[PDB]
């Protein structure tokens, strides 16, 4: 949400001028000022580095939550710097190990579906039936019916 | 705390905590150094793969068993095997657990003394006790009498027991066992064209022996039948294809047990050393030993041995006595189940060789009252 | 090799561990003060020993975790 | 398949785990203090004869020796455990490096630089 | 600092700094002196054009490769090629960069020793290391097992590797490669009227081979089809016009790989030397080698070879094993990518042959522990 508004707030006009120079081709004229996301596919390719098309669509549909199809220069700025690396260092490896140890409250060295289910139920967050199986794929990377240290580390890979 | 019932054996190390039904970790006892050069850097190549890990990388190793015939011939490798067993297959430090090793009858003293010295100095256990491999197999059957034939993979020994009183003058230990049968099978397979030479291919021949061989009820009739029909030829797929067909090698490999003249051994088969072991006993306990003949050990798992042995003994024994052969389905782990039962007893809890006792009398304590 | 090596090592460690023991031959007040000090010393010793127990438990759990991970390679 | 919501769940569970670890450490500290008070009895010895002083002192000396002995034992245990932790951590790191470093490289760093220099 | 991953090869020298994806400079390894007289004064005519410069003035030069079959036959020209590679194509003085050459298996020792002596005395590098051209190609695939067939332009060699342990007794080196295919194509083109003789026109025949030839899935059916229809005849424009039409010469040139009897060589094709190299390995790692057959080198870029080879091996191999042929799209530079990966490793950083070590033991240090 507005978390990435604060994240993009760090860069001042120093990158804003470059972003506007890149975006000027996006506003190639004969437009009513709506500024869709049509050129964004190559706009994210302005310097060469471009993420997955799935992530491109995620960024496209994620912003402009009103559905206006209008690209705010702030929205374009935060989405293009989203191509730049932006993470809060993903906690600490010792910290993550302690987190998984707490996760492995059964002390079994593994987390099944029920362990993670209770872990997130303690949060009280609403989780769909369409989920869980998604979490099953995300966690059981080995398809071994449990969550391992490598699987947890990938699951929590640099997430903060 | 709980006791560790280890059972060194020769061919498969079986271990687990006392009081369960089956050993927790069963894995071959082989230590194989790599033999080729190795060009990939940083692959994390170790210097010796032990246990079940060396049965998967056996293509580039030279596996060598550290226990030849009951006795231990390579103490460093045996120490490595024990260290692996304690730390990686059970993950329990030995500083907090009594141990109950097992040893074949009539073994050299130095082997047993070195075993106890290792267990007390290197692994530093609280207390260890060494037991004869046949008394445990008699425990597991729930009997208290009977003559047990424990045909392992290293050595076949035949300990008669009556009313709990072992008869030390009637133990007949014979050194033919599963390993010699593997070598003989590997030697007779060459009569069809299949040559297995490498120490890794001995494992393949062992698998062939386990899955295909069986003991014939009557040897000459089977030899005549296999030479006329072709109803016996069973095929088997090597680890790379090229299926092989075993003909009358099927029942000729385990026949060596009843005719040790095949591999050049002089002694009589396992069908006649049991009768000799009985006849050395007193005249009044022979009926009970006849009726309670017990089989144990891995090599007695051949399909059809409990009938061949009964037929042979009935031929030898007097016609009036009843001959019965106890062959429980859990034959392979019979010794370890008996070991668990013995370690779980309350009456046995004061027979352990406590460490302070070893400190006062040295390793020669094992031959003393604490047997 | 832990038959005399470890035993003598820990014996020496205990011997040097013990400090001076010459007290009760003095006036009552300072003796009481120092006895209270040594009770507090034993108290901190017990607290630290419990901390060592908990750290050992956590490190044993971590060793189980590392063994588990290295077994997960196969 | 939503991914932003999955990221929300990930971060939120991370925060929940942080709070749970905090409360668990707090409970651990409370239990440690309670057990310490439980095991080490406090003694009051006001207005007592020197003989009782000698008895209390000698008992305290013996308890000091015993506690230092237990501390030596658990310290040896912890040193061995730390040695094993370091060794196994190195081994797992080597395994991960073997699995991953062959996949690390600098792709297209100068390959795209060759447009019309030739 | 960064390491220089040079790769001499035979036909194309590929070089670049360690840690990238592709070699920085790739250029043919030919040194051609002018052969005519020369009448213009002051034109600035040099005495030897090397590298890619002599592929543009090849009309009046006599190009001659300094590397015949892996081995180096003309040391002065090879020194000239190395000097060009360091100073003009990379522009980095060798005094400040380690080097990682590559060498075919089973090559003469003197070649390797002279190579290290040159690198240490003339160019005066800090440290150099020589690696076998197949292990690198196995690095690039991200595997750790597999049998790699590295059919370069000089020599085709087939090194099997398991779990990082190379098998030195199973390396099958065959001297048929891209150059012999170029000569055979130049020899069969004469059946239509086109005669290429000059050493400059060998380059034109090489271009024809690269752009038109392909490996037939089934040889006899293609020979029958090309002799009836005309759907195969593809035309090509020479460097001066006069287009030519290649008929069934298209799949007959690269067929020599699978039937070396075409150019009079006795040995078996690349489809059968791989199976022989596998069968020399132990019986327990043959499945893994069957499943991880790796292709590399330039000459394995013919359209349709990864299917012909798989069909042939499946015909030879037992029916149960799965045959899989890894043919990455970046085949040509596979060896160099692997070289970059190996030079970028931290574990490898202490295997270089440091100069002080060479000063103490002479050029024969390369055969020693620092391989
Ligand atoms: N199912 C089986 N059929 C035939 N032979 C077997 C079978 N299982 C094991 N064996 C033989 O028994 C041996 C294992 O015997 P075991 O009882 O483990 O010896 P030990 O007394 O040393 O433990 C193997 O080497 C194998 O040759
Ligand atoms: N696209 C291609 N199609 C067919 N053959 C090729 C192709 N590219 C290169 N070759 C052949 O491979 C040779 C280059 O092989 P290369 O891998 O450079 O040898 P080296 O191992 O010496 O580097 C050339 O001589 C050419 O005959
Ligand atoms: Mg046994
Ligand atoms: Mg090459």
């Amino acid at each position: 949400d507005d978390i990435y508004k604060a994240a993009v707030e760090q860069l001042t006009e120093e990158q804003k001028n470059e972003f506007k120079a890149a975006f000027d081709i996006f506003v190639l004229g004969a437009e009513d000022g709506c500024i869709s996301t049509k050129e964004l596919g190559k706009v994210m390719r302005m310097l060469g580095q471009n993420p997955t098309p799935e992530e491109l669509q995620e960024m496209i549909d994620e912003v402009d939550e009103d559905g206006s199809g209008t690209v705010d220069f702030d929205e374009f700025l935060v989405m293009m710097v989203r191509c730049m690396k932006d993470d809060s260092k993903g906690k600490s490896e010792e910290e993550l190990s302690d987190l998984f140890r707490m996760f492995d409250k059964n002390a079994d060295g593994y987390i099944d579906l029920d362990e993670l289910k209770m872990m997130l139920q303690a949060t009280g967050e609403t989780i769909t039936e369409d989920d869980i199986e998604e979490l099953m794929k995300d966690g059981d990377k080995n398809n071994d019916g449990r969550i391992d240290y490598d699987e947890f580390l990938e699951f929590m890979k640099g997430v903060e | 705390t709980t006791a560790l019932v280890c059972d060194n054996g020769s061919g498969l190390v079986k271990a687990g905590f006392a009081g369960d039904d089956a050993p927790r970790a069963v894995f071959p006892s082989i230590v194989g150094r790599p033999r080729h050069q190795g060009v990939m850097v940083g692959m994390g190549q170790k210097d010796s793969y032990v246990g079940d890990e060396a049965q998967s990388k056996r293509g580039i190793l030279t596996l060598k068993y550290p226990i030849e015939h009951g006795i231990i011939t390579n103490w460093d490798d045996m120490e490595k095997i024990w260290h692996h067993t304690f730390y990686n297959e059970l993950r329990v430090a030995p500083e907090e657990h009594p141990t109950l090793l097992t040893e074949a009858p009539l073994n050299p003293k130095a082997n047993r003394e070195k075993m106890t010295q290792i267990m007390f100095e290197t692994f530093n256990v609280p207390a260890m006790y060494v037991a004869i491999q046949a008394v445990l197999s008699l425990y597991a059957s729930g009997r208290t009498t009977g003559i047990v034939l424990d045909s392992g993979d290293g050595v076949t020994h035949n300990v008669p027991i009556y009313e709990g009183y072992a008869l030390p003058h009637a133990i007949m230990r014979l050194d033919l066992a599963g390993r010699d049968l593997t070598d003989y099978l590997m030697k007779i397979l060459t009569e069809r064209g299949y040559s297995f030479v490498t120490t890794a291919e001995r494992e393949i021949v062992r698998d062939i022996k386990e899955k295909l061989c069986y003991v014939a009820l009557d040897f000459e009739n089977e030899m005549a039948t296999a030479a006329s029909s072709s109803s016996l030829e069973k095929s088997y797929e090597l680890p790379d294809g090229q299926v092989i067909t075993i003909g009358n090698e099927r029942f000729r490999c385990p026949e060596t047990l009843f005719q040790p003249s095949f591999i050049g051994m002089e002694s009589a088969g396992i069908h006649e050393t049991t009768y000799n072991s009985i006849m050395k006993c007193d005249i009044d306990i022979r009926k009970d030993l006849y009726a309670n003949n017990v089989l144990s050990g891995g090599t007695t798992m051949y399909p059809g041995i409990a009938d061949r042995m009964q037929k042979e003994i009935t031929a030898l024994a007097p016609s009036t006595m009843k001959i019965k052969i106890i062959a429980p389905p859990e034959r392979k782990y019979s010794v370890w189940i008996g070991g668990s039962i013995l370690a779980s007893l309350s009456t046995f809890q004061q027979m352990w060789i406590s460490k302070q006792e070893y400190d006062e009398a040295g390793p020669s304590i094992v031959h003393r009252k604490c047997f | 090799g832990k038959r005399q090596t470890e035993r003598e090592k820990k014996k020496k460690i205990l011997a040097e561990r013990r400090k001076v023991l010459a007290i009760d031959h003095l006036n009552e007040d300072q003796l009481r003060e120092k006895a209270k000090e040594l009770w507090q010393s034993i108290y901190n010793l017990e607290a630290e020993k419990f901390d060592l127990q908990e750290k050992f438990k956590q490190q044993k759990y971590e060793i189980n975790v590392l063994r588990n991970r290295i077994n997960d390679n196969q | 398949i939503s991914a932003s919501r999955k990221l929300q769940l990930k971060t939120l569970m991370l925060q929940i785990a942080k709070q749970e670890m905090e409360r668990e450490a707090e409970e651990r500290r409370g239990e440690k203090g309670r057990v310490l008070r439980t095991r080490c009895q406090p003694l009051e010895l006001d207005g007592l004869g020197f003989e009782e002083l000698q008895d209390l002192c000698r008992q305290l000396h013996a308890r000091v020796d015993k506690v230092d002995e237990e501390r030596y034992d658990v310290e040896a245990k912890v040193t061995k455990n730390i040695t094993e932790i370091a060794d196994l951590t190195q081994k797992i790191y080597d395994l991960r490096g073997k699995f991953k470093r062959p996949t690390l490289r600098r792709v297209r760093i100068s390959a795209d630089a060759m447009m019309q220099a030739l």
